[PDB]
């Protein structure tokens, strides 16, 4: 409600992501691994 | 060319811009933003129970409208713009949609804020457009809300980007006073508190009329009563009055929370009257809100 | 083209390979694409012819004062243009740039417009949001085609005007294109820079703040002079009176030495409305000339104002 | 009845008659000339061919041709022909170009915008002093600065002292002040403009200080005049936060104004009347004087000004017989003027309800009691007892 | 004023090289989509005819972090610049083709270019030491006239968090102030006097005690 | 800057909470000093909230430090309390030393003193409060009239006014008081504090209050008939003024 | 700036600028003017009547120290009252001490000494006053063994022994022309008149007897202060000798 | 809709935002509006003066006056939920 | 108020004769451009105009 307006763009391209990767349940032949690289993002993907 | 006016809209024909016909309709997202909320069918009956408030904003707003020989002669000059506050659910929003159609006028509501429309871009100085296309379409009794019941500070500021919407909220009052011609313009308020307002907005020439809409009585309470049942199914044995005394509302809307609680409960049994017991059970949700929001006040306080 | 398509274009009806060359322009068909009148050289007189102008009648004698200050503002841009005899002999190359600050109604514009009188030479006004012409990237072009005609002249001066616009300050927070706001600061700059050791191509600058100044214009070598401008002294404040008094018509054997003592430390422009005000007073009195008393109100009417906005009240209303 | 009907009767006459022989001459003008002056008309119209489009004059080139910027990507090369002359145009004018080879018609446009027609009133306010209630010393003020070097240039000859380049108005909410800027546009009988200072903020890159600095150009050619810019703290130095888009604009508008108020030989005979409310949002170098001359504050009425107000407004309302003006003005205490503007409206207000034909005595005492709830402070009695 | 520009153009002269200069504003030019030929155009020159140095100075608006900025066509930019990294990673040993950078600061600078192992090795350089002033004032002094009077030690413990353009400054100060007396030759006394002439501070303000 | 303490002294000379401590002054009531050439009229305004308020037990804003001087005030209520028990404990230091009564011009230093002495210091702010202080001195008929100012600054004035509104009385005095000839007679004196307060209290003879201190240790408060008895006096001639004019203007 | 709220506290320059801005409080007050001259120094000040109601001889701008040690003052009379007391004290102790007249030189030094104590603490003297004082002087006397000495107090404790020294508003204005307007050969009538010339050209009224209050230190006559029938037979004089010139 | 997708990535842009949503809620009509987290946005008090905390509270005064409705809407009224009990208390919102 | 009602009635008769004016004002014009000497070079200007070299 301060931070950088930046990160709140890129956002949405995320839940598209996340959203995305359920069709492939729960077929465990697929699977998705995912690394982050910065503390000062939180994601949406933590969190669901 | 005498037919012609400048910032008149025109049509023009083919790829030479020959001149066609004139457009006397000028496209505008002003417009659109009333085009959805329509011209409202809230009445004044359904806000009877207190006709005080109907009283005040029809001698200030309408009256002068369609007679302005006896304040031009009696008094002097139209009277000036209302403010309506009051507690919280009175019925503020209420009592400006039953105006609007008693008066019979074109109205530009125009909702909670301004910087909703961002299609020729951000209202910066397009808010002053508003003005020109109500002027054409006279009367202009304008309704605007700014509610404004959050940030008990705010009045301090002088401002960051508290500046945008202040540059917005200022060019309104500019506009409204003008200079110096009116058209019989009117602003309705509306409006939470005026302790807790946005700075600047009453500066007291403006809007210098104030109307309080109170806490309803309990002699106010019954006739609200009254009229909801009128519709439903009205109470056996005719109770409706009786349990008016034993809750008071603080609101209008805290009035009409009884009635729609009570014929739920015919609802669920699925039955084609009400009675007195389910009008009851019905005051007793309404009072469960009023715990909710205090009730640390009477432990661990001074 | 400048609808920004480009051809490969047939030749003319008297074109020389001679003559048609990189970084001519040239006229072709609209529809067909072929050069057969080529057109004039360069394209920026049209923001330039209205950028320079012609020379104020201000005189480094009122710029007011004889202070110290003056002198050596004259030294950085003024004298070494006239001579720089004294310049090579001594084992300096001039100071490139000179910064005008100091509280705004200091008289930095009174220095402006003094020093293209003298100089004998072209002075170019430039204010940094005429450089500001943003059709989203045209605006850098203009500091870059503006900068670049200074530089084929060789003894100029280039004076901007309250830059804060232009000359700016960086961001880490923008929105809407503040990259290209950066972009337009940041070109100007660098061609500044580049051109070092210039010799004779000199910039002042004109800051009322100079914190709303680039860190990386601000390193010097850009702007390797700096000169403070202050409120004038009692002296200099007394000077100043007579000058514009002069003008006016005033009592002989009056007392101008009485007005600077009562007056205190106060912006040098509020220093010339003194005998303005004064003057007022004397209009609405219907009398022709100005006395001593009136100019004791004049003070105490702009002091008195500007009290009100910053510090109140003395302790010399009883005492 | 009588006195009504004397200007009626030489407003109505003249007027009329100025009308109805507009129709007789304007025939008439056609006849004498056909062939003396019909000759211009008729090859302006071949050249011109009727659709023409617009053109900036980039600069000129000598062997009578030019180079134009259309509004439309693509530069092209004309011809400078017809009537219109090469001095009569310089860089930095519109021409219009001709639709089938694009060629120099002449100039019609003369920098014409629609923001022009903005800045330039029409509309004339009331207004003169007494229908200004009081504050005499203000009154003076402002018509010394603003009205008084255009009439009488006399005075500042003799004493020969330069005129006021400017004034600038603040104090309390809703004093008034706008009267009396009102009151020297009507009287002066020069160009009127302004403008709200809301207007020239936009979001746009670098469209906001040219829309700034457009006001000045108009101003200088129509010179004298005045300009008259509301609301100075839409326009000041204050903060802006961060992830916002007007940071920047705010900025560069301030600085525009800035220059050309000052000028670097000036405007040097067009006055300005800056209006504000709030003085600690005010940038510092606008309120530095050589650019405003004269610096005033405005208080709220006393019992003087009050009465003064009060006693205009209730000449202007029909049967005050028992009503005593005094008895009202002793009580109160501390209001505005927009507050005893209010008082009338609604005690006139209070008699039409009571079924009255007239004002009393109690219906202005009730309308008084209701317009000091609104501006109260009671901290003083507070903090005290 | 740490002297980056300097350094880069001396690293050159050593190595005999292929020196092109780039500069973010000098790098974009006219239609912002006509920005991105430019970046692969400079660098299809620079490989060829090595070894070489590509230097790009002040990377504050076509290498923002902020992504909010509105810019189309400076972003291709951005991109093309980011092929020039890569096809250092892609010669596994990239002697040939040696890139520089300047920044005022890094935080500015955008984070992907310092992302992992695309581009390496981060030096900073402070502002300048003792040791550092008393050489930096001493070798500009010998262009104009030059006195052993003066104590260079002296002048080097006075400046506090100094830069070697704010020294030139003085340098350059002690001049303006020689001549204008008019003593043509220096003294220590004059260069003490160009410290507080060049920082905006007045020292020349009789107080209580002077 | 500069005014978040006493002991910052702000590069435009000023100790802060002196000049704010002058418009605290402006909260209290109005005082009125005047001397005459036998006498001290030493009156103020008394507000008058409710009739559920008293006038019995409720404080007057005239306070006898001792037997022969008296005190007005204008300020915080809240402030002048201390202001008065400190300064009247002096006083009668002063006769437990000497034994001789308060020197009046004595007395006025040390109340002076006391606000310099807070005001010094910025472990507190001063009392934000201006007295005037009446009196006659021990033995002489010679009347004495001081002011002090949360400065802690004392001046003599023939005439002063302080309190709510002060200017506008302060012209009115200057105008009809001398200095060349103050009033002959006690009675003349109190109409002419009467007509000060007439100003700025409008409506009320019940606002006024009006005490004398005259020579040979003499302080007499006055009665609410004899006040009443004044004001209607002004009040006849000032009927009678508006007549005159009006007469005199059709006369020429 | 932003180093200037403390009074310990310094500033890139190295002064300390409570202390610096002490000095300008003294230009708020009114002028006064001292000029030593070989048969006495002689104090005159200005006074300001803000209404024709405050009492001028009945506010005190010289004020007795000893027999033999008087002072002038400028600035805040709230903190001359403490400043002034002290150096009272200070005449009395030393003739209870020594029986001999308090020298000048070392009775400024004790007023500046307590001008000294600025800290809520220190080594040494222990500070006890939460700011600089914010009162001159202009110290006139006669000692036996030095004649006749004029000095300037300063409230940043530092003391110039001076032949004549202007303080108030005036300040700028009489130490322009005591320049071009002291000598070795005059005499204490014609400081007298000197004081009154340089004094009505920086008074912003005009000369009265009412606004000037002289006073003088001669060996014979000890500490005088005058009269206003004294004073104005002075202006007269003045007026007198302008005539002619 | 949720609470952390109702932001401002531009000054004003958080108003703009809902208009969009429940216009949308009656194009579609009937329909059912869901926010998932309210308990960022509803909150009864600040002591704040930046436009930064203006953003938060124009989305409440926008999302009273739409829920309301001029229309009187064939959709099933905003479907709300929060954690909390204590920053949307039946006074923000209420009682009906 | 039937007195000086009725003039104020006749009042507003008077505004739309005034705005009347400003129409028929414009119905007839005379207006030119340029200078009358130039007249020659109009000639010249439609023979390159008709042209093709621009
Ligand atoms: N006085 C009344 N008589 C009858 N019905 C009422 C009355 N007041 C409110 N209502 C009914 O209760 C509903 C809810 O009103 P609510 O309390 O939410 O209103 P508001 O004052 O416009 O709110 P806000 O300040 O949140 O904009 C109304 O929409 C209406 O249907
Ligand atoms: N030293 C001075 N002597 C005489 N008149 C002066 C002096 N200083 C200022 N003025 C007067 O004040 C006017 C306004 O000040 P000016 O515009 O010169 O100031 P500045 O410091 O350059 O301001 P900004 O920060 O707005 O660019 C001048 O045109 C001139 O009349
Ligand atoms: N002296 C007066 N005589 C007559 N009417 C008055 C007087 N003072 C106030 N009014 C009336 O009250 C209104 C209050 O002033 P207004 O609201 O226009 O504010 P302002 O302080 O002049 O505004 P801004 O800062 O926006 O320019 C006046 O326009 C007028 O209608
Ligand atoms: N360390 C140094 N030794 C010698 N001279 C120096 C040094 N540092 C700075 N200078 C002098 O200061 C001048 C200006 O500094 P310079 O332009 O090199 O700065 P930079 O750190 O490369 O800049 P930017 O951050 O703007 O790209 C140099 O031309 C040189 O004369
Ligand atoms: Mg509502
Ligand atoms: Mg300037
Ligand atoms: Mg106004
Ligand atoms: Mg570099």
């Amino acid at each position: 409600s301060e931070g950088t307006s930046a990160d709140r763009e890129i956002q949405r391209t995320l839940m598209e992501l996340l959203t995305q990767m359920d069709g492939f349940d729960n077929l465990g032949q697929t699977k998705i691994i995912m690394a982050t690289n910065r503390p000062d993002t939180l994601d949406p993907a933590l969190l669901r | 060319v005498k037919d012609l006016k400048a910032s008149q809209r025109v049509c023009l024909r083919s790829d030479s811009y020959m001149l066609h016909k004139v457009l006397e309709n000028k496209a505008d997202p002003l417009v659109s933003l009333m085009m959805v909320e329509k011209v409202p069918d809230s009445t004044y009956d359904m806000v009877g129970g207190l006709t005080k408030q109907i009283k005040e904003i029809k001698e200030v707003i309408e009256l002068p409208v369609k007679h302005p020989e006896l304040f031009e002669s009696l008094g002097i000059a139209q009277p000036k713009g209302v403010i309506l506050y009051g507690p919280p659910g009175t019925g503020k929003t209420l009592l400006a949609r039953a105006v609007a159609h008693h008066t019979d006028c074109k109205f530009i509501r125009v909702s909670g804020a301004e910087l909703v429309q961002k299609y020729i871009g951000e209202g910066s100085r397009m808010v002053r457009e508003l003005f020109v296309m109500a002027r054409e379409h006279a009367p202009s009794i304008i309704f605007m809300d700014e509610i404004d019941s959050i940030g008990s500070t705010r009045v301090e500021g002088s401002g960051g980007g508290d500046s945008e919407v202040q540059r917005t909220m200022l060019e309104l009052l500019n506009q409204l006073d003008g200079f110096e011609t009116s058209k019989n313009i009117k602003i309705i308020m509306a409006t939470n508190r005026l302790d807790i307002l946005d700075p600047a907005l009453l500066r007291p020439g403006r809007i210098d009329r104030k109307i309080e809409f109170p806490p309803p009585s309990v002699a106010a309470r019954a006739e609200i009563l009254r009229i909801h049942s009128r519709k439903m199914n009205l109470t056996r044995g005719i109770n409706l009055r009786k349990v008016a005394e034993k809750m008071n509302g603080c609101s209008g809307a805290d009035v009409k929370g009884v009635c729609t609680e009570a014929g739920m409960y015919a609802l669920r049994e699925r039955r084609i009257h009400v009675t007195q017991e389910d009008f009851e059970l019905a005051v007793g949700k309404v009072m469960n809100k009023n715990q909710e929001t205090a009730i640390s006040v009477a432990k661990l306080f001074k | 083209l400048k609808q920004i398509a480009k051809f490969v274009v047939g030749l003319g009806e008297r074109v020389s390979p001679t003559d048609i060359e990189e970084g001519m322009r040239v006229g072709v068909d609209r529809s067909k694409y072929n050069i057969e009148l080529p057109l004039p050289p360069r394209i920026d007189p049209s923001v330039t012819m209205m950028t320079v102008e012609e020379k104020p009648d201000v005189t480094y004698s009122d710029v007011g004062g004889c202070k110290d200050q003056i002198e050596k503002l004259r030294e950085v841009v003024e004298l070494p243009l006239l001579s720089p005899e004294r310049f090579a002999t001594l084992g300096i190359d001039p100071p490139k740039g000179i910064l005008l600050y100091g509280p705004p109604g200091t008289g930095k514009t009174l220095c402006a417009r003094a020093v293209a009188n003298r100089t004998d030479a072209t002075f170019i006004r430039v204010i940094g949001s005429e450089l500001v012409q943003k059709y989203v990237g045209e605006g850098a072009r203009m500091v870059r085609e503006l900068f670049e005609m200074a530089r084929t002249k060789k003894a100029c001066i280039i004076f901007f005007d309250e830059i804060d616009a232009v000359g700016g300050a960086r961001f880490d927070d923008g929105a809407g294109g503040d990259n290209e706001v950066q972009r337009t600061m940041l070109e100007l700059i660098t061609q500044l820079d580049g051109f070092d050791p210039r010799g004779n191509i000199k910039v002042m600058f004109a800051t009322n703040r100079p914190n709303t100044l680039d860190p990386a214009l601000l390193r010097p070598g850009r702007i390797d002079r700096k000169v403070e401008f202050s409120l004038p002294d009692l002296e200099g404040r007394a000077n100043i009176f007579r000058i514009h008094s002069k003008s006016m018509s005033v009592e002989r054997g009056i007392r101008w030495e009485l007005i600077s003592r009562l007056c205190p430390n106060s912006t040098g422009a509020e220093l010339r409305s003194v005998c303005t005000e004064a003057g007022m007073f004397a209009i609405r009195a219907r009398r022709k000339v100005a006395t001593e008393k009136d100019f004791l109100k004049a003070v105490d009417k702009v002091i008195s104002g500007y009290k009100k906005f910053s510090s109140t009240s003395r302790y010399m209303q009883y005492n | 009845t009588r006195c009504k009907l004397k200007l009626l009767r030489m407003e109505r006459i003249k007027d009329h008659l100025l009308l109805e022989e507009e129709f007789v001459s304007n025939s008439e003008i056609l006849k004498p000339f056909e062939k003396k002056q019909e000759e211009e008309k008729k090859q302006l119209e071949e050249i011109r061919g009727n659709p023409l489009s617009i053109g900036t004059l980039e600069e000129i080139i000598d062997d009578d041709h030019a180079i134009v910027t259309s509004p439309t990507m693509p530069d092209y090369y004309v011809s400078i022909l017809s009537f219109v002359d090469k001095e009569l145009l310089e860089p930095g004018c519109s021409v219009l170009l001709h639709h089938k080879t694009m060629s120099i018609v002449g100039v019609l446009q003369d920098d014409a915008d629609p923001m022009v027609s903005v800045m330039k009133m029409d509309k004339s306010p009331t207004e003169s002093y007494s229908d200004i209630g009081g504050l005499e010393s203000q009154i003076q003020e402002i018509k010394e600065s603003v009205e008084l070097p255009l009439t009488h240039p006399e005075l500042y000859e003799e004493m020969g002292i330069k005129p006021p380049k400017g004034v600038i108005l603040y104090g309390a909410p809703g004093t008034g002040k706008t009267l009396l800027a009102k009151a020297v546009a009507n009287q002066t009988s020069a160009t009127f403009l302004r403008i709200v200072g809301s207007e020239l903020i936009q979001k746009y890159l670098g469209d906001g200080p040219r829309l700034c600095r457009q006001i000045f150009k108009v101003a200088g050619e129509n010179a004298p005049s005045i300009v008259f810019i509301d609301e100075i703290d839409a326009i000041g130095t204050k903060r802006y936060d961060s992830n916002s888009g007007g940071e920047r604009e705010i900025q560069r508008t301030m600085l525009e104004l800035l220059n050309q108020l000052d000028g670097f030989d000036d405007r040097g005979d067009v006055k300005v009347i800056m209006a504000t409310n709030k003085i600690e949002t005010l940038d510092p170098a606008l309120i530095r004087p050589g650019r405003i001359d004269r610096k005033i504050l405005f208080e709220n009425p006393d019992l003087s000004t009050k009465k003064k107000i009060l006693g205009i407004h209730t000449s202007k309302m029909n049967l005050s017989e028992d009503v005593n003006l005094e008895t009202l003005v002793t009580t109160k205490d501390d209001l505005s003027g927009a507050d005893i503007q209010a008082m009338c409206t609604e005690a006139g207000l209070l008699a039409l309800r009571e079924r009255r034909m007239q004002v009393t005595a109690e219906d202005f005492k009730q309308a008084k009691e209701r317009v000091m709830k609104n501006k109260v402070e009671e901290n003083l009695e507070g903090l005290y007892l | 004023g740490t002297g980056k520009t300097l350094l880069a153009r001396a690293c050159a002269a050593q190595t005999n090289a292929t020196f092109l200069k780039l500069a973010a504003p000098q790098l974009v030019q006219m239609y912002i989509g006509e920005g991105a030929k430019l970046v692969r155009d400079a660098f299809a020159l620079a490989k060829e005819k090595a070894p070489t140095i590509i230097f790009i100075d002040e990377l504050d608006a076509i290498g923002t972090k902020r992504f909010d900025s509105e810019k189309s066509g400076d972003r291709e930019v951005q991109r093309t610049m980011l092929e020039l990294l890569n096809q250092l990673d892609g010669f596994s040993s990239d002697d040939r083709v040696k890139v520089l950078a300047a920044t005022n600061r890094v935080d500015v600078l955008d984070p992907a270019l310092l992302r992992s192992g695309r581009l390496d090795r981060k030096i900073e350089f402070p502002l300048p030491s003792e040791d550092s002033r008393a050489q930096i004032l001493q070798i500009h002094s010998r262009k104009m006239t030059t006195d052993d009077d003066i104590n260079w030690q002296e002048l080097a413990r006075s400046t506090d968090e100094f830069n070697g353009a704010q020294l030139k400054a003085v340098t350059v100060e002690a001049g303006m102030i020689a001549l204008r007396n008019g003593q043509s030759s220096v003294k220590h006394e004059d260069f003490v006097e160009g410290i507080s002439e060049v920082q905006a501070r007045k020292s020349k303000s009789v107080s209580f005690y002077a | 800057g500069y005014d978040r303490a006493l002991s910052i002294f702000s590069p435009d000379g000023h100790i802060f909470q002196v000049e704010y401590a002058l418009e605290a002054v402006k909260r209290g009531t109005c005082a009125v000093g005047v001397k005459g050439k036998n006498c001290v009229v030493l009156g103020c305004e008394r507000r008058s909230t409710l009739k559920l308020q008293d006038t019995r037990i409720t404080p007057s804003k005239v306070s006898k430090i001792d037997s022969h001087v008296v005190l007005s005030f204008s300020g915080l209520n809240a402030d002048s309390r201390i202001l008065i028990e400190k300064a009247r404990v002096e006083a009668q230091s002063h006769r437990l030393t000497l034994e001789d009564p308060v020197t009046v011009e004595y007395l006025t230093r040390y109340v002076a003193g006391v606000q310099q002495r807070y005001t010094q210091s910025g472990g507190v702010r001063p009392f934000g409060v201006s007295t005037l202080i009446a009196g006659f001195d021990p033995r002489d008929d010679e009347p004495k009239l001081y002011q002090t100012e949360p400065s802690g600054i004392y001046s003599s004035w023939s005439a002063q006014t302080i309190g709510r509104n002060s200017k506008t009385v302060r012209e009115f005095l200057e105008k009809n008081y001398d200095r060349k000839e103050p009033p002959a007679t006690v009675e003349e004196c109190v109409k002419l504090t009467v007509r000060s307060l007439l100003e700025v209290v409008q409506t009320g003879a019940k606002n006024i209050e009006i005490t004398v201190v005259k020579p040979d240790s003499d302080i007499v408060a006055l009665s609410s008939e004899e006040i009443n008895q004044y004001v209607t006096q002004i009040e006849q001639e000032k009927q009678e003024q508006q007549e005159q004019d009006k007469k005199k203007k059709s006369n020429h | 700036s932003e180093y200037d709220r403390g009074v310990s506290t310094f500033s890139p320059e190295g002064r300390l600028f409570q202390v610096e801005y002490s000095l300008e409080a003294i230009k708020l007050g009114s002028t006064a003017i001292g000029i030593a001259t070989k048969e006495g120094v002689v104090l005159g000040v200005e006074k300001r009547a803000t209404s024709p109601l405050l009492e001028s001889d009945s506010i005190e701008k010289i004020v007795e120290i000893d027999r033999h040690i008087g002072c002038a003052m400028s600035g805040l009379t709230a903190d001359a009252r403490s400043m002034i007391e002290h150096a009272r004290t200070a005449a009395v102790t030393h003739n209870l001490y020594y029986d001999e007249d308090i020298n000048v030189e070392s009775l400024t030094q004790s007023v500046c000494d307590l001008a000294l104590r600025f800290g809520e603490g220190a080594s040494g003297e222990e500070r006890l006053m939460s700011r600089p004082f914010g009162v001159a002087l202009l110290i006139a006397g006669h000692d036996a063994d030095d004649g006749y000495q004029l000095f300037h107090a300063e409230p940043s404790g530092t003391f110039y022994r001076y032949n004549a020294k202007a303080i108030g508003s005036g300040s700028e204005g009489a130490q322009a022309e005591l320049l071009n307007e002291w000598h070795s050969s005059l005499t204490l009538k014609e400081a007298e008149l000197l004081v009154l010339k340089i004094l009505k050209q920086v008074m912003e009224e005009k000369l009265d007897e009412n606004n000037a209050q002289l006073s003088c230190i001669t060996k014979q006559d000890g500490f005088k202060i005058y009269d206003n029938e004294k004073t104005a037979e002075l202006i007269k004089e003045l007026k007198e000798k302008e005539a002619a010139e | 809709v949720n609470g952390s997708e109702f932001v401002h990535k531009y000054l004003g842009e958080g108003p703009r935002m809902v208009r969009d949503v429940f216009r949308l809620a009656r194009e579609n009509a009937p329909s059912i509006i869901f926010i998932d987290e309210v308990d960022s946005i509803a909150t009864k008090r600040f002591d704040a003066q930046t436009g930064s905390d203006r953003e938060v509270q124009r989305i409440l005064i926008e999302l009273l006056t739409q829920m309301d409705g001029f229309d009187q809407s064939t959709n099933v009224k905003v479907i709300m939920a929060t954690n909390r009990a204590d920053t949307l208390d039946p006074a923000l919102l209420r009682p009906g | 108020a039937a007195p000086y009602a009725a003039k104020l009635k006749q009042t507003e008769n008077d505004l739309k004769d005034i705005e009347a004016r400003i129409k028929e004002k414009a119905g007839v014009k005379e207006s030119d451009t340029g200078l009358a000497p130039s007249h020659l070079w109009d000639i010249m200007g439609d023979r390159q105009r008709l042209g093709e070299e621009h």
